[PDB]
């Protein structure tokens, strides 16, 4: 039924949502694949043709949602070559009844004939919209008989079916009969063949399965279901003007309606057997091939810093090598700025290892990778290592406050003599599989040391262990959790709780003293001619 | 304003047959896309109007399948599969789309029944109670007849009597197909007490010799 | 059940104004959608649309007649009226009301018809007579009887047996226009011979324009 | 040969250019084919092996030019695995002689032994560099009697040797003897088995294939009977020390060095099989993926603007659609910003077609591809176009100013009404092929009103037609042309800059030509075809100044000026340059 407009056709359509462009089309083509199309919603041009008749038998309704030069729903101009001597001589627009919106242009079709009989103000709604049909077809055939001067072509079957319509005063304008009886619906464009929602001949506004509607179904819905804001499954998109269970063509649902592509700050994500746009939340996710390996580049380094911003996923790989860090003179590499390396704290996942074996003296934590949450290991450095830190003189807390899984590999965290910290921690919660001779951990900061100077976790800090010092770089906490800080309370009654994460309660959950506020939080949770 | 022909203007079918009318139109019938009101209509004898189709195609409820529609624009064409006896009457074509709402002439569709009916005589003298009055009527009743043909004579002592006699004639019947007629003689009471025997001859088709049912004056 | 109702003068003198109202049961004219129309139809001859009320108080004419028709409504009354003005005998014909409801036909239900007949005669009302065979012309096994409604002006007279329980064998005769300007009909009925005496066969004749009702025992001539 | 750094250990080579770093090695690994190696130019570095010696007999030298924790071209840490007994024990450095820059670090090698026993200042040439030798073993045997006390291992083969090299106080440091006509050569870094820049045992700052040397093979040199520079034939590169003729493995030259990638304002040419870096020229080239067939976009439109920015190449073909520019509101795309559409100017070369179907009303000409140049045609349009402009009713002129070449298809240009200047184009010099039937050029403003109206080519064009109004819209220039502007005359015989004409295109004299006012100032481009000289004349060319210190093939250049100032040569025996020509005015 549907499709997008403007050689072929995949036009054995009824509407064209959109315009119909026939431009630069030679006598020699299948124009019979539009015989069945019998809406127009953009308009409709036809320019540099050669060919001699536009079958458009049952087109009947042209929209004009988007008008040519900003006048004409229709636009027929220069249709005809000298040397050749073929051109347009007939528009087949027979059953053609309403243009809603823009005007009529026909000029310069030399062949052409029968344009100037018909009469445009019983098609065109707008009567200041501009009509314009001159200097195309001298030497024209008169008209049949038949047609009494009104034709869309010589025969007598190509006449101008001008059937008026004195609609009724109570039908407000648009009627299928002549009483008050027969008034269209208030939701038909056009008129009507019947008083329903199905009878229109095109829609005022959206047309879900035939119905002309006013709104195509809604995504929420006071169904009383909950009697409240409910999951109608009866949902459906805009195609437009046209309502759709599911996009067709190749489209994604943002919000409300279908589009070609998701907007700017949002995403694509596989929801509800359909692909729609999610908001993106932080940034949307950007993968940057990594370092290492099957990469072109050995370490990261001043050239390759500037390759990795805003990137969530690293596809590979990220190596942090002294030759990167402090440069190379013998490729003449210049050493790196350590501001940059702030580059990284959007990163989330990387796919194979993570290898750091120098870091700027004064960054005395990696928290620049705070956020990476997991590292995938599918390859692996050295002995099959997918994290290994070594010689980091000068660190003193790992900070990697949001890993919580090493998909794969081995882990080696070894003579960062000024490290502490990593004593208390469970790998057995971060590291996919069994924790077997698959660590290396030596020769840093010694326990001892670390305890005397106060190097310690955070109370709150559960037995898992934590990534530094403070309560937002546990890795679980002892009581419950108000977001990245652990926190010893939760505000329940003197605030709810679920999973052992403090959160705010919807509006509306009237605070009670000395009782519980929320018990959760929504509208079915907290404790129109209303009273 | 819209003019309104149907085509056969009498129709004679036999039972079984089939049947078409048709209704040309001065204008088109058509009010808006698809709104073409068409309307045809059967007025059996001596009843009111009943609706058959309406939008030109479409049969009203409780109207028999054999009834179709078919038409468009100034021409439609009403047609009956299989003509029954309950079907005489006169059909009308009917416009429901222009201001001036107009009918058509009609068209008298009548049965052909398959085998010859042959009328049943029946004289009826004048009353007692009329001749006291001072006028005279005989009444002769031809009855159930199909071959709608049918002549009678009326004769006075064998004098064949003219422009002193009226008839009268039935409607065709919706079940057997018959007709009846009724013929009267009107005269003067004097007159009527002048001669003695009063007779009506009934030449008809179905009827191999000529029918005379007759009474004289004083018989009771 | 819808059922509309015509009533109105039998006879209309010329140039005066008739007034017809259409009471209806089944219906009510205040529902959105419903209408009631005229329709008239002159004797023997076709149909013709004279106008169209609606719930909206919404009026439509025949045309030619504009001037002179004029529609009114009462759902209260669950009536409908009709005037039409200078009235010339061309008008004389049978009336009927009708109901339209559905928008996609029109005509569905019609009343009986009430029968206007314009001239400047006078009423009068029928002279009936019974009509039996004599005793000596017996035919056979059928045996017919009748009435002779003779003479009356206004053209509605309607003609029954037995209180409307005898319909079979029935013929009430189209009436005739005698020269004397009155019509004339007959209404005969073939009965069983032998149940002459079984049943007894009696036949009423209404002129409602002359208001004369008459019921006439067909006795036979036996004697 | 020479290897790079640690990695781009099978490292059959001499000199390694970078740092030598082993880490995480097994004790079972095989470090023998590190054993011909030489020099070392950055810093060695011993960490986390479990490998029981290390195996550098042949090490003489460590450069330091990179050094470890930026204290140290020596650093050996954590060789020992503690729940294991396989650690290092032993560095075998033999023959070790000299670190140039750079301390030591030894420290936390359990099993690792005499290193306390060596003194390092005899190799370290910083003394203030800083040297720490701690917590290496804590059971360790004595030093063989035959080392003396100073040993790298336990062997009486592995004695740290204390160098005896006497040199007299005038080879001012290292000597191949004891006398003073044994000095080593000045280029030689450490000692030296000769007087020659061969002989070093290393250099002091580069290699030019065994020669120790300042600089390498400068790229040009000065011929004395041309009295200029010239390309030098054995022009040689440098690759951190090594002066290389072709550059090393994945490398492009910049000026005179190797390096990986071209620097940011440069670009990669081939140049005879020597990747070279030359300027880019203010805009670097960037080639982008088109619109059209066998692409993601139907038109340009208000998502794909973004994705222009400065491109040179199309790689394609460019749409422009209505629905593009007036946006889509079925696809719900917005309409476009035509400030953006500037994004083009930057276009020289579109591959496939140029397809214009619709532009902003307010802008008159297509001017956002002025610098286009070429039309390849390689993909086309409809009925094989490769250049279409249609139904566009506001321009008044095409504006491809600097369109050249359409080098194959057909151009159809029809329904620009108010388009005028495209009549007397001849298309002849644009179009590659036999212009016939291959233009379609009909229904834009008729040429009798374009003419009336005065919407013709500027006196200063040729008979080849313009792409607009004015002088800078011509095809060609009916006198000359400077700066792709038409003129009726070069700035010869008066005006500033002087210039002069080369294939009817003005040129300005080169810098040190004198205006001459009434001549001819030059005759072309360069120094040689000045009238008269600015300032001095070296040979047939004039200079700024005489040559003092240009390098030539025998030897460094001085010359002198004379008094009618030109440049003469210099005494040969001249202490550096000169003021005049004898032994007495030098210097
Ligand atoms: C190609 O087409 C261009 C237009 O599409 C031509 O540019 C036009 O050049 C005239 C002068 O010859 C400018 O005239 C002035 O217009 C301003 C109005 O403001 C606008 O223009 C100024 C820049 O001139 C700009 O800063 C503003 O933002 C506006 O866009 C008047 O105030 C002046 O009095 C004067 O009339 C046109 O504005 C300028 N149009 C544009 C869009 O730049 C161009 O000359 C054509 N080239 C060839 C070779 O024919
Ligand atoms: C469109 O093309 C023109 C012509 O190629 C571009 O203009 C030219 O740009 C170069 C620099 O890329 C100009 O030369 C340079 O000028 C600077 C500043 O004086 C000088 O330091 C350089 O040594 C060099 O001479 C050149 O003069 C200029 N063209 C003219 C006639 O002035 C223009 O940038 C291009 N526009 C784009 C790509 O958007
Ligand atoms: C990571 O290390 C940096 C220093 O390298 C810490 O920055 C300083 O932290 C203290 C708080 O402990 C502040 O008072 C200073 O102002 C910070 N900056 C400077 C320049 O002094 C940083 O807090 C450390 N982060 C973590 C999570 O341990
Ligand atoms: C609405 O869509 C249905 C399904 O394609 C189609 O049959 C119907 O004609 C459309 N409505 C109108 C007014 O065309
Ligand atoms: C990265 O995201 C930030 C924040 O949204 C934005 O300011 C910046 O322009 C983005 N960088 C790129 C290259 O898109
Ligand atoms: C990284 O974590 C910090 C924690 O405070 C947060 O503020 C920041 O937004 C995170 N970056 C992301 C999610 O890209
Ligand atoms: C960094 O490390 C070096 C070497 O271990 C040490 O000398 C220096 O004090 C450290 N500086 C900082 C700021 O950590
Ligand atoms: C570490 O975490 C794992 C997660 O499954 C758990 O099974 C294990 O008991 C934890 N060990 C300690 C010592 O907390
Ligand atoms: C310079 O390189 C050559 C390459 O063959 C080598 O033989 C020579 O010893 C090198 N000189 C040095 C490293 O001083
Ligand atoms: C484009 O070129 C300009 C000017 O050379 C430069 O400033 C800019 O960084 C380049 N890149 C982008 C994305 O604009
Ligand atoms: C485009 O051309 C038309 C016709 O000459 C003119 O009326 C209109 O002002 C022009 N628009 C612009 C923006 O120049
Ligand atoms: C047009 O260009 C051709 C070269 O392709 C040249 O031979 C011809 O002379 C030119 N014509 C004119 C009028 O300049
Ligand atoms: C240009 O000037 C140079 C130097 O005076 C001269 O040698 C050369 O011949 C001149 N070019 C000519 C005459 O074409
Ligand atoms: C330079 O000195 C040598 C040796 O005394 C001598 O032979 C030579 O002539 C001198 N140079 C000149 C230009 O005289």
């Amino acid at each position: 039924a549907v499709c997008p407009g403007t050689y072929k056709l995949y036009e054995r359509c009824e509407v064209v949502m959109g315009n119909l462009e026939i431009v630069l089309t030679g006598h020699n083509a299948d124009l019979s694949f539009l015989q069945w199309i019998r809406e127009v919603t953009g308009y409709v041009l036809v320019a540099m043709n050669e060919f001699s008749t536009l079958p458009l038998p049952n087109l009947r309704v042209v929209r004009g949602t988007q008008v040519y030069d900003g006048k004409f729903a229709i636009f027929v101009m220069l249709n005809y070559n000298t040397n050749s001597s073929h051109a347009l001589r007939q528009l087949r627009l027979t059953q053609l009844t309403e243009i809603l919106s823009g005007g009529v242009y026909i000029e310069k079709n030399d062949k052409l004939c029968h344009m100037d009989t018909i009469d445009w103000r019983d098609i065109v709604r707008d009567r200041d919209a501009e009509i314009v049909v001159k200097d195309n077809g001298r030497s024209c055939p008169p008209c049949h008989e038949v047609c009494k001067g009104r034709c869309w072509g010589p025969g007598s079957e190509d006449c101008q079916t001008l059937t008026k319509t004195i609609c009724a005063p109570q039908c407000n304008g648009h009627c299928f009969g002549p009483n008050p009886n027969q008034c269209c619906h208030d939701e038909c464009a056009g008129g009507c063949s019947g008083p329903q929602d199905t009878d229109c001949f095109a829609c005022r506004h959206f047309n879900d399965s035939g119905a002309c509607v006013p709104r195509c179904p809604q995504p929420l819905v006071y169904n009383k279901l909950t009697f409240q804001l409910e999951p109608n499954p009866h949902t459906k998109y805009q195609y437009g003007g046209v309502c759709v269970a599911s996009c067709p063509h190749n489209f994604v649902v943002d919000q409300t309606s279908c589009v070609r592509a998701c907007p700017p700050d949002k995403m694509e994500v596989d929801k509800n057997g359909l692909k729609m746009c999610e908001p993106c939340g932080g940034l949307c996710p950007k993968a940057c091939e990594g370092t290492g390996s099957g990469s072109r580049f050995q370490t990261v380094d001043s050239s390759n810093i500037d390759g990795f911003v805003n990137c969530t996923k690293i596809l590979g790989n990220l190596d942090f090598l002294i030759t990167g860090l402090n440069g190379d003179p013998w490729h003449k590499i210049p050493a790196l700025d350590p501001e940059k390396l702030n580059v990284f704290r959007t990163v989330r996942e990387i796919t194979g290892y993570l290898n750091i074996q120098s870091w700027p003296p004064h960054m005395h934590n990696f928290s620049v990778f705070s956020n990476l949450t997991t590292i995938g290991g599918r390859s692996l450095y050295n002995r099959g290592f997918s994290l290994l830190i070594m010689k980091n003189l000068n660190v003193t807390s790992l900070g990697f406050r949001s890993l919580k899984e090493i998909s794969a590999g081995r882990i080696y965290i070894s003579a960062n003599r000024q490290l502490c910290y990593h004593h208390s921690l469970n790998w057995t919660k971060v590291l996919r599989g069994p924790t077997e001779e698959r660590l290396d951990i030596k020769h840093n900061r010694p326990r001892r040391d670390c305890v005397a100077e106060g190097k310690v976790c955070d109370p709150l800090c559960s037995s898992g262990g934590c990534w530094g010092p403070g309560p937002g770089q546990c890795l679980s906490c002892r009581n419950y959790s108000r977001g990245g800080v652990c926190v010893t309370h939760c505000n329940f009654l003197n605030e709810f709780a679920h999973e052992a994460e403090c959160f705010s309660c919807h509006p509306e959950c009237q605070p009670m003293e000395g009782t519980a506020t929320c018990n959760g939080s929504g509208s079915d949770t907290c404790a129109k001619y209303p009273d | 304003d819209i003019v309104m022909t149907q085509t056969p203007l009498s129709l004679s079918v036999t039972p079984g047959q089939p049947a078409s009318i048709s209704c040309k139109s001065s204008q088109s019938l058509l009010h808006s896309y698809g709104n073409t009101y068409l309307e045809w209509y059967l007025q059996k004898p001596g009843q009111s109007p009943q609706l058959l189709i309406y939008r030109v195609s479409n049969r009203f409820s409780g109207v028999p399948d054999r009834f179709s529609g078919s038409g468009s624009g100034t021409d439609f064409t009403l047609k009956i599969s299989r003509v029954e006896a309950e079907d005489v009457g006169v059909y009308y074509c009917f416009q429901g789309s222009h201001v001036p709402f107009t009918f058509g002439q009609g068209t008298k569709l009548e049965i052909k029944r398959r085998t010859v009916a042959a009328p049943s005589v029946f004289i009826f003298p004048p009353s007692d109670e009329q001749l006291k009055s001072g006028t005279a009527s005989v009444v002769c009743l031809l009855n159930n007849f199909y071959p709608r043909e049918a002549k009678v004579q009326w004769k006075v002592d064998n004098a064949l009597q003219s422009g002193n006699s009226q008839e009268s004639v039935t409607e065709q019947d919706s079940k057997d197909s018959t007709y009846s007629l009724s013929s009267t003689l009107t005269l003067s009471k004097a007159d009527y007490e002048k001669h003695k025997v009063y007779a009506c001859e009934v030449t008809h088709q179905g009827l191999s010799s000529p029918v005379t049912k007759s009474f004289n004056r004083g018989e009771c | 059940q819808v059922t509309l109702r015509e009533s109105g003068p039998a006879l209309v003198k010329p140039t005066q104004t008739l007034t017809l109202t259409c009471t209806f049961s089944g219906f009510s004219l205040s529902t959105y959608g419903m209408g009631v129309g005229w329709i008239r139809q002159p004797p023997g001859k076709a149909l013709e649309w004279l106008a169209n009320i609606w719930w909206n108080d919404d009026k439509y004419y025949s045309s030619s007649l504009k001037t002179r028709l004029t529609i009114s409504k009462d759902t209260s009354k669950n009536q409908v009226v009709l005037t039409m003005t200078n009235m010339d005998p061309v008008d004389t014909a049978t009336y009927y009301c009708v109901q339209i409801a559905n928008p996609y036909w029109y005509f569905d239900v019609w009343g009986q018809g009430t029968t206007v007949t314009v001239s400047s005669a006078s009423t009068k009302g029928p002279s009936v007579f019974p009509l039996a065979p004599s005793s000596k012309s017996t035919s056979g096994g059928t045996a017919a009887l009748g009435c002779l409604v003779k003479d009356y002006f206004p053209e509605p007279v309607t003609v029954s047996w037995n209180s409307g329980a005898l319909t079979s064998g029935v013929h009430t005769f189209p009436a005739v226009l005698q020269s004397s300007g009155l019509y004339s009909l007959s209404s005969v009925v073939t009965v069983p011979s032998s149940s002459l005496g079984t049943q007894t066969y009696i036949c009423n004749v209404n002129h409602k324009p002359s208001n004369t009702k008459v019921d006439k025992k067909v006795e036979p001539k036996s004697c």
